[PDB]
């Protein structure tokens, strides 16, 4: 894996520094470099393919080492070296492909392919050259045991799930209460709703509590906490619980009260926020629960006291909602995010290549089964693919 | 010394950079090293072989 | 091109390594590319400026090297090499500035401006140093004539449109069935509707399709599918397709049925998605084909069942919704995403210096026109001024 | 700042270029800075902690230089260099922890710990390295008195603010007209409402006007705007004013008549678009002012008119809305943005180690007050933690 | 692919060139040429097939030099040549059908065989001589991103499309008004009917257009445009839009007046011609817009009154017709057409080897899909296989 | 005429014989030709256009002569090359545009530009080359 980054590395700084007209000064390191990876690779044979459709490929390597005897690089040089770049970018391309379409239900960390396997052997350590990037970086202090840790923006965290609690209901669904929620991605949006408004309730106050626990730990997240929850404020027919019937929210929406919004740390309050709407801050948690009320208005205009009225007609429905986005989060197991496009490469080259269904990834590399169970073998492959991934991602656009 | 050898040359007394031809009456420029001369500072304008 | 971008990178580099008390060691080669630069430009003579309100103005190049034989740079070292720079980069940005407001119809991806013209010469090839950035990179790689690519958070693919399409309609509007649409930015939101709950509808069933073709091929993406067009979802009046009169949308929101989502590329589906929401990858793809079914309910509670009858009365319209976001993307050609400001930078150039509309790009580079009528001209030249806004906020800010 | 800047930077070079293997012509000026760096700090006592719950920390150097005399560097080489790095990286993070958690009303660019004033003395100069980031070319910059600038994604410009005005109103609530809006972050919501639907307004038009003053100056940024405020299109019980009554708001939507948004500098009209929406740019600005009108339909379907009668009940209110998404944009000052973290990260410090209120930030680092009134003194307080901590994240995570 | 043209070129060179009877001094550059191809080649094995039906054969070159001793050629000499050059021609056959076989989404220009990926390499350039021809011509030129122009007699550039357009119906189909039209290779036809014969249109006149745009923009087009429509002025019965039944079309040819012929490019009017037929040229154009108008006779003599009535009985109905054909053109991009043979050999070495369906291509290289869907990677793709076609003509009779 | 075919025969030679890696006894011949050119070129001044919209262009010729490889040519050799057939190239499309543009009622067959008429010249003879189109 270092070994394959530091090739990559070596060929995106050879296409990127070696131009024609350029001071030798300005590539000199790098020409050392390119030419300890030549010697390296050379008289060497790799084998990549021969999973699902993706072909099967011979890499020989039998190349002349770059020149060092210029002052400024002219069309020769650039020429020279372009072909063993190319040649070396399709061999990094390949063996990236061959070894993130692989899994493992054991050791998925370690090297799936064979040509990773060879790079892995002694005999090419000479190339590492500087292992800049954030994921081969994380990959080097994970394989220290050290703390890693990836900036995610947006990160996708919650497996989409809509779904409602019926704590008050009955056959005809007349007089619910309960709560509606809605995690995808990044966001929470969850409306406590009650068809009675709180009329029979004690103090006229309806709780309402939405757990939502993370399957990682997330470190120094920005969150935007809003007090409604759009999604859950317009007309809806909605499917019983056991999906034998329909029934009608017509909601009206009220200001949430007494909202409380805790990060859990292994069930220890680490941050509370109380009546603070905007952007906040948690620093380390892996639970969400937030806490807030429907409280009957005390004093209502004739337009609202129609709306609520005592009795079993209840037209229009008392709602109360929250929405809460993670714009930002650091964890120490990696995941899919807005920003990034490691699991879209993944899941497109397995896509491409009709990799067959194996034994770690669920099919297709479905995120939201992949996040809901997370399995720490599922952890050791996303990881070692998207760092492939990322090595691949350096030379190929 | 590569940086400074083209000053170096330049400063140099007993030898010129080169000599433009030009087939055409030009003005002897007027110098402070000596009244008049066919001190050309750049060959701008003429092939150069 | 590759000479400005070296001049950008070598007075960037200067402002960040020429620091004081730091080694020379650091610096060494950055000090080398630096003469190299200042050797090249000496006595030669450029012009900007002359269009619109940009000034016109003559820069001379007669300076003296820098020094490379102290250990560790100190106060004069620094002094000495800003006084340069501030020239440099005053020359560059005029140059960018001069480059960015000018346009061509005919080879829009060759410089326009004669200073860029006097730089594509051979002479100063010899200031290239380094291709590194995102842009450069990809204009040297469609030089070289190999693939390339721009990552895109939230890419600006889709032309702004928000319109309806009523497929079952009468004079008053009472008795509707159609879809309504916004494809903005990143986003499509579309809406079926029908008034009748497709009581009289075969199987109860009323499908709707709509189809969104980009100008561009997109790789890699991943997209947010989710089930409501939370924007379709309330009460709404319209003005009708001609204009004569207005009509009512009172939609009350249904579960989406039998939900489709088909990627295709020259026709052909590359992905398909049946009943999933969350986040989707789509690999190659210039169309996106959404296919969902108003199913009526079989069974009703009464509050349900009276919302729909078998009359013309129609209080409440039954609409089903989707919405789709591309969160990421890949693509060959240049676009606006929400993340990079080179779109920006050469709409407030061209508006701060009152460019007088020219043959190729839109009024006011308004990017719906742009990405409406994106023709081979336009992407050129808009790949052109795009990579020298970048060139150009390498050092300007 | 600079010192710490260049330890930090040095110290994320030595753990990313010298790993076993890889050639010294790789790390041979790197490891000239580290010698420099252990022979300035060699000999030296620092101090850190003591405020809050931070720890009192006590830090002596006393390191031996890494050697020089190796081609391919070994196990041996990268071990103890690793021994070093691990200690100097433990001082960085504790001297930026300590310089975070503190502040001053007077001078607070000045460094605040006693270790960073320790630093800022003339010997430590000599590690000053390369000040490549954007926050410490930003640093050096506003220390010269020139130009800064900060990219950011949808940055955190609005303080939250969610309310309503009312230029019509009574004791019943049943009859009013004027505006909501939300702006939070980098979204304005707005949306104006007339309960009469401007039957009584001459020309049958009623005009909404939103004036939105940013507390800083941004330039070259990217506006989506859209015709409809999704937030104010469900029916709503909001409190009064004065939170004595409450009253129904229960709007349907008609399209935005004759909207213009126009961005302003210092009063003077810089930008404005008429009845334009999408993508948007808006190059130097302090003042959003969006006006728009409710023009009541000229024809209308019964379905329609029904809506709107003469008389006063009116049980549907028209409503006309705005949303105007800041998606990029580029700021003298420091600010918070989606994508990046150092308010996440300074925040969480000062929650960890609880540090009692000082004088300059608001209680809790809350965004929402500290960008409300972004006095100088809390813009230096703020620039000043939000460099430190970007130095630290560069680090750790 | 340059040089495999080159060996293609020499081989030729070598069969036409190398008689028996000539003198030495007509050939010996192309001896020297000779030799040097036979000295590059020896000592490399190469492999061509495996795909489809196409048989894995295996290439072994240990040659000996023609000889340059005589000063005309004999028997012998020219019977070890053709010896030579027999296996040599073979082996570039099958490169050539190996590589036409072959497609990729992903640079598409880029060799795929495994012999082209071989003969890639920088020892092979050494044998390169001269790229005389137009499709290798067209190929540096492209590499080299210039302007590309390949002469096209008759381009294929309209795909097959027989429709009709309906301005005016009814359930009955005995009142129409509208346009029929085939586009197919080089060849408009179309022609406007009205049954009616503009009896009530205003001015008795009524206007037909036809609109084609073009997939590629042709330059230097020399078009010949005929008054008449052959093609639909005969009896006809013809499915009705939806299918269900079928309509009667009983035409009556008129002149066309006022015929409009516009060459547009990106929406700008390059050419125009009025009321002008035979031979006329469009320069640069992508669109062709033909509008013509039916103008009722203002006098008729008997026979004609009998056939335009002013009751609706219309047993004969009025039609003027268009023809336009391009009988040769310029294109940048590369397009099958009736005098080349490329697209031909290509479609017959995947029929005959029974390729299977790949990525980028349609089934059967069809090209009416083909043109329907240009897309960059298939026109990449298109231009790679019919310059190895055109190389693999050079020899194979 | 003649002398414009020759200009361009060898213009076109140069471009589809001049390539990275070819034999230099492959072009010798052309390059003989091609310093011909260049030799008989240099120091003469020529105008073109000037009628309707096609601007008035000034081309002056101050080039060397292309050099000499052992064995085979490469890819310094072709960029400098390029060089000088670029701007020939040019020369000569301004140069065919120009005539192309004009007529003339009496010596219809006669040169009508500047250029072509300097071209006729006794002293651009020595580019003929083979006028095999
Ligand atoms: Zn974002």
């Amino acid at each position: 894996m270092d070994v394959l980054y530091s090739l990559s590395k070596t060929l995106k700084d050879a296409r990127d520094k070696i131009v024609e007209g350029t001071l030798y000064s300005n590539v000199s390191d790098l020409i050392q470099q390119f030419n300890q990876m030549i010697i390296t690779m050379n008289g060497n044979e790799f084998q990549t393919g021969g999973i699902g459709n993706l072909p099967i490929r011979n890499w020989n390597f039998n190349f002349g080492l770059l020149g060092t005897t210029l002052l400024n690089l002219d069309a020769n040089y650039v020429e020279t070296a372009r072909n063993t770049i190319d040649y070396f970018v399709d061999f990094v391309d390949n063996v990236c492909m061959d070894e993130m379409v692989r899994e493992s239900q054991r050791n998925g960390i370690a090297p799936q392919s064979d040509s990773l396997r060879k790079l892995s052997a002694i005999k090419f350590k000479r190339i590492n050259f500087d292992n800049s990037s954030e994921y081969i970086e994380n990959w080097n202090l994970q394989n220290r045991r050290q703390r890693t840790g990836f900036t995610f923006h947006k990160p996708n965290i919650f497996p989409y799930s809509a779904s409602f609690t019926l704590n008050r209901s009955q056959p005809a669904h007349d007089n619910l209460m309960g709560t509606m929620w809605l995690n995808a991605g990044s966001e929470i949006q969850v409306a406590g709703f009650d068809y009675s408004c709180a009329i029979n309730a004690p103090a006229n106050i309806q709780q309402f509590e939405h757990i939502v626990p993370l399957r990682r730990v997330l470190t120094t997240a920005t969150i935007t906490l809003l007090p409604d929850a759009e999604r859950f404020s317009f007309p809806r027919v909605i499917n019983s619980a056991d999906g034998a019937t329909t029934w009608f929210f017509n909601p009206v929406i009220l200001r949430p009260n007494n909202v409380e919004v805790e990060f859990l740390l292994n069930g220890q309050i680490i941050n509370t926020y109380q009546a603070r709407f905007g952007t906040i801050v948690a620093r380390n948690f892996d639970t969400i629960r937030l806490s807030f009320q429907l409280m009957r208005p005390p004093n209502m205009t004739p337009a609202v006291a129609v709306l609520f009225p005592n009795a079993q007609p209840f037209e229009h429905h008392a709602t109360v909602g929250l929405t809460l986005r993670i714009e930002s989060a650091v964890c120490e197991s990696v995941l899919a995010d807005a920003s990034e496009t490691l699991l879209a490469n993944v899941t497109s080259v397995r896509q491409e290549y009709a990799i067959p269904v194996g034994p770690v990834f669920p099919p297709g590399m479905n995120w939201t089964d992949l996040i809901t169970n997370y399995s720490p073998s599922r952890e050791d492959n996303l990881q070692r693919v998207f760092t492939v991934a990322s090595i691949r991602s350096m030379l190929i656009k | 010394i590569l940086m400074a050898m083209d000053q170096i040359e330049r400063a140099s007394d007993k030898i010129a950079q080169g000599v433009i031809i030009a087939y055409r009456d030009m003005q002897l420029e007027r110098d402070e090293m000596y009244g008049y001369v066919n001190i050309a500072r750049n060959l701008d304008g003429f092939q150069q072989i």
